[PDB]
RNA sequence: UGGAGGUAAAGCUACUGAAUGUAUGAUGGCGCCACCUAGGCGUACUGAAUACAAUUAAACUCUGAAUGCCAUUUAUUUUA
RNA sequence: CGGUCGCCUCCUAAAAGGUAACGGAGGCGUACAAAGGUACCUUCAGUACGGUUGGAAAUCGUAUGUAGAGUGUAAUGGUGUAAGGGUGCUUGACUGUGAGACAUACAGGUCGAACAGGUGAGAAAUCAGGUCAUAGUGAUCCGGUGGUCCAGUAUGGAAUGG
RNA sequence: UUUGGUGCCCAUGUCGCUGUGGAAACACCUGGUUCCAUUUCGAACCCAGCAGUUAAGCACAGUGGAGCCGAAUGUAGCUGUUUCAGUGAGAAUAGGAAAGCACCAAGC
């Protein structure tokens, strides 16, 4: 009925309007966005609308798609995050179930000095 | 008036302390649920009292 | 899907007149069945 | 001669729930007094503005409350408490 | 399938040929069997729908799901929430399989299949066959419900155009009048 | 005898008459018209004699139009009873005129006819009428 | 200066009802046949739906004020 | 004489609110151990086409359609990724509270940040002190029931009270 | 600047039609043996890879067809005082309209 990018956006209207409605203490939010090939990550600050700490798959050069490089972009970004001072954060998905490379990015920024 | 009300007494000092509803005519069997417990300051399973 | 109780076994199927054993997954027993009316056994088809 | 006459049957009103708008723009505001009280969500609520169980909106800071008009053909209204914001 | 890969080769070259598509996946491309045996006896003989599931069961490799009606109507004793209906979706492998099976072996055992086409498409692509009786397909054994019935196999196609799901239809053979 | 199959409310508050014209202001299925200059609740009674007069007053090919109808129904309540104990049962639909507004409209017939046939229309309604023709 | 609103007005292809004419017309009534059931050709005429033009509403609204109301800013006045 | 007497929805109610009449229309004295809570997934009705039983209308496939569908209920308002549907786990359908407001003659009613205790869902953020919201309810006195760190008419109990 | 992602917006952002495109990326795609999944289907979700691919989607140019927006004049309702001064709608129209504002990563 619709392609598998559509209800990614989809479910992430619905994911970005829970975190803007219940977000009170204004941490900066952890997008991860997962592709076919690549999966990348961006901490965007919904007060101010820009974003603070960015990285990719193209960032980082690597043949990513695999659970081995989603541990190196989970402990960039986390190393970029504590950088900035920043760790107090939501994780939020692309839209896709939380597993896998999403799990593993996340469970990764975690032992790397973050709150969430 | 009709009266749907039942009390729920703690299962450990046999003491009465929630006050609900239940349709005897559709659900049949007791409730067994789990309440906290002013006495016990736990929570703890909560029966149906006559 | 799996751990079913049906398993679909590649069963071959022979016909009259027209050997033509054509293979085809089944639940059913694992031997040469034998059609009386294949589609090449037909006036319709040829 | 009177005939007599025949009898009415609908003479019944409810009592009337107070609802409405409580706080006009630009009037400050601290943290849990009413801003608008709706049955069905008629001011959608914003920033530091909470929901209750009767959909009544209530603030949850200092600050002036404020309203902002959103939504297809400009036809939602969305309602805010701008902190006070001093900043020194 | 070894068919499979005759699918994969024949129809490929020849309809990119038939038509110049500057693709090879351009050709038209089938998508799903859907397999839809429902009756309303399930209002009152609620064992009979039991077996029906088992045959088409039997028939396919996919346990069949049992759907439920989105209105009641009073007339065929119809209320929501009962399950009327059984609908299968045959994918991968399993669908190409069964739709061989359906071809060689269950459709030629037809009594009298002398087809119906051209006067099918829904005008999206589509295809849906009537089956008549359920004891022709060989998947079956003599013991069945009381009541026999037919089958709905539906078709659907990765192209939009009638026309040339007709175009795949003759380059698969389905064997229907002059279509 | 114009009248609603059916409506909603049986009962509805009453309609103002006083006002300009609101719809059916002008001429615009013939092309002369016979417009009211003073507001006032006309029923179909008085439509049903206006249309007939017109019928019998017109030829074997003059063709007319009604414009207004009867939609708004009124109460009375009944003879030797004191005011309470609910509103009355509505007896009459009216249809309401304002200054303005073009009741009747003919075609099809040489003009002399035409004219009488609206006086004949208008003398058998209360509202004061008058003639007035279509814009080119 | 800012706001809340849905009244007056206006509109009904923006809904719910009521409702006029023209054109195409489902539909039935009405026939005349064949056929005992599948139907067919015209319909004094009823009238779905669509298009055009025109209407009505306290409990209709795709719209839509003024006044009034609340708060604030400035000026003045009174210790209410 | 007939009719009505409490509470909820709409109009009259004149674009803040309020506003009566034996004015015009309706309902309620409930329903849900899931129709609550959480996490995840998901999105009309109708209509068009194509298809055995199967028929105007049961189910299937596809398209169209921007709400005419659903939201237990009388209306109103709200809500089409929602507040609608499904699944998994649960019982916050908690305890002690409660700054601050609304409306009000009073009595009563309504919303609620936030704190402590111990939980449920969830990776977490967060949510949960009953349900999309407004009707589903009756003061005091009297007596009965359970618990209880209070009293016990000289003292110890009991009776009788709190 | 362009591509890809996303927030703000909530049709002058749409629906549709005609063409062009891919370097990198986006996508379809290749398989279900692993984590995970179907009220049944690796369709979807989830895996591990880019063989093929520019139909899609997606991105560009044209398209005033449908939908949407809509000036000035005039008028209806309002406030006063007049029986005239402001306030000024709705409808209709000329007409506009093939979105716009920021942040990030890459060759630029
Ligand atoms: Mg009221
Ligand atoms: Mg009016
Ligand atoms: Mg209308
Ligand atoms: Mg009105
Ligand atoms: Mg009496
Ligand atoms: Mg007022
Ligand atoms: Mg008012
Ligand atoms: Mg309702
Ligand atoms: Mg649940
Ligand atoms: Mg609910
Ligand atoms: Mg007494
Ligand atoms: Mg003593
Ligand atoms: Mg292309
Ligand atoms: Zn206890
Ligand atoms: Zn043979």
């Amino acid at each position: 009925m619709k392609t598998r990018t559509e209800q990614r956006r989809l479910r992430h209207k619905r994911i970005v309007k829970k975190i803007r409605a219940t977000n009170h203490d204004n941490r900066v939010v952890l997008m991860v966005i997962k592709s076919l090939n690549h999966i990348s990550v961006q901490a965007w600050d919904f007060s101010q609308n820009i974003v603070l700490a960015s990285s990719s798959s193209l960032a980082l050069k690597l043949k990513n798609g695999n659970k081995d490089n989603a541990k190196l972009v989970g402990q960039d970004i986390a190393d970029k995050l504590v950088k900035l001072k920043l760790t107090n954060v939501v994780f939020d998905t692309g839209g896709s179930k939380y597993h896998g490379r999403i799990a593993a990015l996340a469970e990764a920024a975690r032992e790397r000095g973050l709150n969430f | 008036a009709v009266k749907r009300s039942t009390r729920l007494g703690c299962n450990d000092c046999r003491e009465i302390n929630y006050l609900t509803f239940k349709n005897v005519k559709k659900n049949p069997e007791k409730l067994a649920l789990n309440k906290f417990c002013s006495r016990c300051r736990k929570v703890v399973v909560h029966k149906e009292v006559k | 899907k799996k751990d079913f109780h049906f398993p679909s076994q590649s069963v071959s199927f022979k016909c009259a007149s027209c050997s033509n054993s054509f293979t085809i997954e089944s639940t059913l027993k694992q031997k040469e069945i034998t059609i009386d009316i294949c589609g090449k056994c037909h006036p319709f088809y040829i | 001669s009177k005939k007599g006459v025949g009898s009415t049957k609908n003479g019944r009103d409810s009592h009337a729930k107070r609802l409405g708008a409580k706080k006009a723009d630009g009037q400050m505001i601290r943290t849990g007094q009413i801003i608008y009280r709706q049955r069905g969500t008629r001011v959608y609520p914003g920033v530091n503005v909470g929901l209750g169980s009767d959909d009544t909106l209530f603030a949850l800071s200092d600050g002036l409350v404020k309203y902002q008009k959103f939504g297809p053909k400009q036809g939602k209204t969305r309602v805010s408490v701008v902190k006070h914001k001093l900043d020194a | 399938n070894n068919l499979k890969a005759h699918y994969q080769k024949t129809i490929a070259k020849e309809l990119q040929k038939s038509f110049a598509f500057s693709s090879i996946m351009q050709v038209p491309r089938l998508e799903k069997i859907v397999i839809n045996m429902g009756v309303g006896d399930a209002i009152r003989d609620s064992k009979f729908l039991e077996s029906a599931l088992n045959e088409l069961h039997l028939i396919s490799g996919q346990k069949p799901v049992a759907t439920k009606a989105k209105n009641a109507i009073s007339t065929y004793k119809l209320r929501a929430g009962q399950l009327i209906g059984c609908k299968v979706t045959l994918r991968g492998e399993r669908m190409w399989a069964f739709l061989e099976k359906l071809i060689y072996v269950a459709l030629p055992r037809v009594r009298d299949f002398r087809g119906l086409s051209l006067k099918s498409f829904d005008g999206r692509g589509n295809y849906t066959i009537g089956i008549k009786e359920q004891i022709i397909f060989p998947e079956i054994v003599y013991d069945d419900i009381k009541r026999i019935r037919g089958f709905d196999v539906t078709l659907v196609t990765s192209t939009n155009k009638d026309s040339e799901a007709l175009a795949l239809l003759r380059a698969l053979n389905l064997p229907l009048v002059k279509g | 005898m114009l009248q609603p199959k059916r409506t909603k409310y049986r009962k509805p508050h009453n309609v103002s008459y006083e006002g300009k014209a609101k719809g059916n202001s002008y001429v615009a299925f013939g092309e002369y018209g016979l417009v009211a200059t003073k507001g006032n609740w006309i029923d179909a009674r008085a439509i049903e004699s206006a249309r007939i007069a017109i019928s019998k007053c017109l030829g074997k090919t003059g063709k007319m139009w009604i414009r207004i109808f009867p939609h708004m129904s009124k109460t009375k309540k009944p003879l030797e009873v004191r005011m309470g104990s609910g509103k009355g049962n509505p007896e009459f639909w009216v249809a309401v005129v304002k200054q303005g507004t073009v009741m009747f409209e003919v075609a099809n017939i040489p003009e002399s006819q035409m004219i009488k046939a609206l006086t004949r229309a208008g003398h058998k309604l209360p509202v004061t009428w008058k003639i007035l023709k279509r814009e080119e």
